[PDB]
RNA sequence: UUUAAUGUUUGAUGUUCUAACGUUGACCCGUAAUCCGGGUUGCGGACAGUGUCUGGUGGGUAGUUUGACUGGGGCGGUCUC
RNA sequence: UUCCUUGUCGGGUAAGUUCCGACCUGCACGAAUGGCGUAAUGAUGGCCAGGCUGUCUCCACCCGAGACUCAGUGAAAUUG
RNA sequence: CGCCGGAAGACCAAGGGUUCCUGUCCAACGUUAAUCGGGGCAGGGUGAGUCGACCCCUAAGGCGAGGCCGAAAGGCGUAGUCGAUGGGAAACAGGUUAAUAUUCCUGUACUUGGUGUUACUGCGAAGGGGGGACGGAGAAGGCUAUGUUGGCCGGGCGACGGUUGUCCCGGUUUAAGCGUGUAGGCUGGUUUUCCAGGCAAAUCCGGAAAAUCAAGGCUGAGGCGUGAUGACGAGGCACUACGGUGCUGAAGCAACAAAUGCCCUGCUUCCAGGAAAAGCCUCUAAGCAUCAGGUAACAUCAAAUCGUACCCCAAACCGACACAGGUGGUCAGGUAGAGAAUACCAAGGCGCUUGAGAGAACUCGGGUGAAGGAACUAGGCAAAAUGGUGCCGUAACUUCGGGAGAAGGCACGCUGAUAUGUAGGUGAGGUCCCUCGCGGAUGGAGCUGAAAUCAGUCGAAGAUACCAGCUGGCUGCAACUGUUUAUUAAAAACACAGCACUGUGCAAACACGAAAGUGGACGUAUACGGUGUGACGCCUGCCCGGUGCCGGAAGGUUAAUUG
RNA sequence: GAGGACCGAACCGACUAAUGUUGAAAAAUUAGCGGAUGACUUGUGGCUGGGGGUGAAAGGCCAAUCAAACCGGGAGAUAG
């Protein structure tokens, strides 16, 4: 459900908010939770390394498992739950021997579902197996690229892969953009798609709602002197050459990836 | 109106002390050269 | 010190360009 | 001038392999440790990466240059015979 | 954004180089170095009206602090 | 006599460091004199088991054994160890010095350790679990600090008309601790069996099942009792170096109103989803097993060290000055008021370290102004005006919220009646009930108390002072709240939500780094970086020749290398 | 009982005028003025270092100094 506020003031005349009423309305699980400051953007050498990062609410981390390597163990989902940490949410899972744990939660569960994880596992949205076990043409998500290591792709909400073709070791998936990608087939995924697919339907609404977020503003480069950026320095309004990033490497069109010994994984690039 | 100096002697010590001279090679070679002065402070300090 | 502020203001001082 | 056959490698391209090399995969130990090192294993694999030499690109950065005459300078014109 | 230019026509004024509406002959507007609108907002720019007034016509008087005299202390720029 | 009184009073942190108090001096300092002083000289003054530091514990961050990296110097970082601005045991009232007090004295308390005796007994951590332990706003309800009036007690009977009364003034104060367990808030309780979890174990935590009981538990301000037959106390009396000292001592209650303080780290709600570690409570492992250890009572000893004066919105700190400047926290009386605004006052503290005259121009800060009313000027600059509350009424346009406090208008004091003070709030006694109390019901004394209507009345004026919007019409720009040239520019500039192009498949692109590494991000294409445009509405046309980027690979040209 | 909502003190700012300009003050005072639950404000501590930082972007700020800080040295630079 997203609903359109009411005017009342210039700064809500535009906001679009996502309500979830299944969301639990009470505090996090305790254990599962850990520290997490915030940088600016700053490295171990004090400099803003990233701009536009800084300020925002306080978080804690969540704990959150993407191995799923609590094999044979069926589980039974206990409620949903917000994360500041992503956009995703969260589902709070209890296993059967009284083990609690954080998984990202998929379309379509609820409180009271069974989940289950390992090679024997059911064809059901939750359940995560290694990918030779997985029917051609399903649509997983949280898949893993190395054995062993957690999943990487397809962790945003709304997203999921699509397993496209197994050949021996490998399986090529479809990346969420575009990319037809090979993994091997040892690695594990988890059935379904990546549940709020309405994220990308709200609307800030004012500067200071992006700046709770830990957004701050863009100075565009024209805006500069020359010293400042190579698009500075005009007479009014003046461009006059090639857009370039603050450092001089042309941006709008140059391919900047220069990656070797990955260029064997991939099938075809995004178009 | 307010004004530069805004005195406090946590970060005066912590900024200019003896012991933080002595931590780094530059500033052991500040005290060589108040010694070799002959100044009667060496730093700023009790 | 510095200098006297009418001999730093270029409306004063700067009448003949 | 043109060949073909045997033997031989001279390269080049491809296909395999593993033993150098990589691992910001897993596990075990030093160990009270998300560093590091050692060990077992999986995956890549003579590729990637790094050194010397080399072509291209390179206001990202640096050092500098951008004449004189002239009824003030500039613009124009001139500068030798 | 229009040099010629106070273009021309209309409105407002007794009289309007400004302002508003139009015309188009755009020296030298124009479509994300965005075009054209736009309710609300602005210690934002321009113009008009009502109220109000020493802003003015054209100033007069009054209350205080200095200026002036007395006692004490006691500078400065400058200067053949 | 005048001024401050949400300070110009009181107490601190930071900072300073003897400015503090007493005697003595007036050469210099003090914008004048000085017998005075934050000045000179000499002497004195800072008392802690409980306040603060130190201490135990950690955040951001620092340093960092080994380690990885680097011409050297060094950089990063693991184990660790430091680092508060945060978490962790405990004291209150009264009295006293010229100067210190929660420190000294009186009274009454509390905390944590060690040692020993007695009684009983499974103790044990560098490990497991709980707890500590956490957001914004909002809404009330129960209270207290505090204040007002009455009652009570002591004094008074008035410089000028009146003043034995429904008159005037003053006082009416008491802590921590200990005992009780209330308005509230949270939670079902108890037993038994079992178990792929909590690195191993666990009786602890988590999970499963059955049985049974309907209550139990935790927390909690205030009040009440004691503390306290005490202390304090208006005054009175006795002396005095005229500063003070000594002695004695009444009443010490109730009602009402009421916080921004407490219950409350609570409750309701929202999205932007809101520290860590120890003290503490518990479970055990190795281990020890008539031991050690644990628990409880009693005795006993210990609680070290450092700060403590004074100023702290300032003549003591930062500003070269005894400088219209700057400086974090706590306290928070009356009358009017919505109020911490504003006016007058209390407690308290001050009158700003040159004065005396005169009453010119001119300058500064204000008051009033005949008739006119923007004619002034670059321009209504500056002034003047408007200004409250309640009710009536209010256009175009609109994104349907606004515009809007549009515009405009009416009423407003005091007295009496309704009503010897109403509607409302609080609520005693009494009676009834039971669970016998910090309870419920009934009841209405007493206290408090608007708003209105009617009638009258005074003035030129009733929002009387202080305080407290000028309004409307047309149009450019930027949507809007914000940000900016500290010290001549606050804007139409910057930002912005939204839009689009583009790079990036994770050891991401990208950025800081001779490197190791770090950020991006404990994120994963509904994500992240860069670039332009800049809410919304209607839209965004043609050109790929030039320059750039993207793709191609035939052919031409083309480096080191070979020779 | 929402809100970068409204009016308005503390608090943060700095739009206009007058004064002052050897000032009371090397940026203030008086009278009005803006925001005032938020992109707010403030105390304490910490981190970023000079062709470098940081910047809601003014070539602004980086100790009254900024189109390249300050201190010491090359150094008695050079100066038709
Ligand atoms: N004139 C003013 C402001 C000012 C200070 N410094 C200046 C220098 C130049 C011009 C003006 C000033 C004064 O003296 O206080
Ligand atoms: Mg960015
Ligand atoms: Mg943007
Ligand atoms: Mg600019
Ligand atoms: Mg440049
Ligand atoms: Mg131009
Ligand atoms: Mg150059
Ligand atoms: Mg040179
Ligand atoms: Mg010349
Ligand atoms: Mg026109
Ligand atoms: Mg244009
Ligand atoms: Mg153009
Ligand atoms: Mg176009
Ligand atoms: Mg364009
Ligand atoms: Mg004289
Ligand atoms: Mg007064
Ligand atoms: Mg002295
Ligand atoms: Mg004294
Ligand atoms: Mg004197
Ligand atoms: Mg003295
Ligand atoms: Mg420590
Ligand atoms: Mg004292
Ligand atoms: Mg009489
Ligand atoms: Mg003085
Ligand atoms: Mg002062
Ligand atoms: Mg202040
Ligand atoms: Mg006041
Ligand atoms: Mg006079
Ligand atoms: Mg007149
Ligand atoms: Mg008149
Ligand atoms: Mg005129
Ligand atoms: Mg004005
Ligand atoms: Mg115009
Ligand atoms: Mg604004
Ligand atoms: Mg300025
Ligand atoms: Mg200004
Ligand atoms: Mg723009
Ligand atoms: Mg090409
Ligand atoms: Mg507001
Ligand atoms: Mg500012
Ligand atoms: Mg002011
Ligand atoms: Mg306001
Ligand atoms: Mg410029
Ligand atoms: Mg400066
Ligand atoms: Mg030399
Ligand atoms: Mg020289």
């Amino acid at each position: 459900a997203v609903v359109k506020c009411k005017p009342t003031s210039p700064g809500r005349r535009h906001v679009v908010k996502v309500v979830n009423p299944e969301l639990h309305k009470g505090k996090p699980f305790a254990p599962l939770l850990e520290k997490n400051s915030k940088s600016g953007g700053r490295n171990n050498n004090g400099r803003i390394t990233t701009r536009h990062i800084g300020g925002g609410h306080k978080q804690a981390y969540r704990i959150v498992d993407f191995k799923r390597n609590k094999d044979g163990i069926p589980a039974v989902v206990e409620r949903l739950e917000y994360d500041p940490n992503r956009s995703a949410n969260i589902a709070l899972v209890l296993y059967k021997d009284g083990e609690r744990r954080y998984i990202l939660a998929p379309k379509g569960l609820k409180a009271g579902d069974q989940i289950q994880s390992g090679v024997d596992a059911a064809i059901k949205p939750g359940n995560t197996l290694p990918m030779r076990n997985i029917p051609v043409g399903s649509t997983v998500h949280n898949v893993e690229m190395k054995p062993g290591k957690g999943g990487q792709l397809a962790r945003s909400a709304g997203t999921y892969v699509q397993i496209v073709a197994r050949d021996g070791a490998y399986v090529t998936l479809r990346l969420r953009s575009g990319e037809m990608r090979k993994v091997e087939a040892d690695c594990r995924a988890t059935l379904g798609e990546v549940g709020n697919a309405e994220h990308m339907l709200r609307v800030l609404g004012k500067a200071g709602a992006a700046r709770w977020r830990g957004v701050r503003p863009t100075v565009r480069g024209t805006a500069m002197n020359p010293v400042d950026h190579p698009h500075g320095g005009g007479e009014g309004r003046n461009f006059g050459k090639h857009p370039v990033t603050p450092w001089g490497v042309q941006t709008k069109g140059k391919k900047t990836r220069s990656n070797k010994r990955t260029d064997k994984f991939i099938v075809r690039r995004r178009s | 109106m307010k004004r530069t100096f805004q005195p406090s002697v946590l970060k005066r010590n912590r900024s200019h002390g003896f012991r933080a001279r002595m931590a780094t090679k530059n500033g052991r070679q500040v005290l060589a050269r108040r010694r070799a002065k002959g100044r009667a402070r060496l730093t700023v300090s009790k | 010190v510095t200098s006297k502020w009418f001999n730093i203001d270029n409306k004063i001082v700067d009448h003949r360009p």
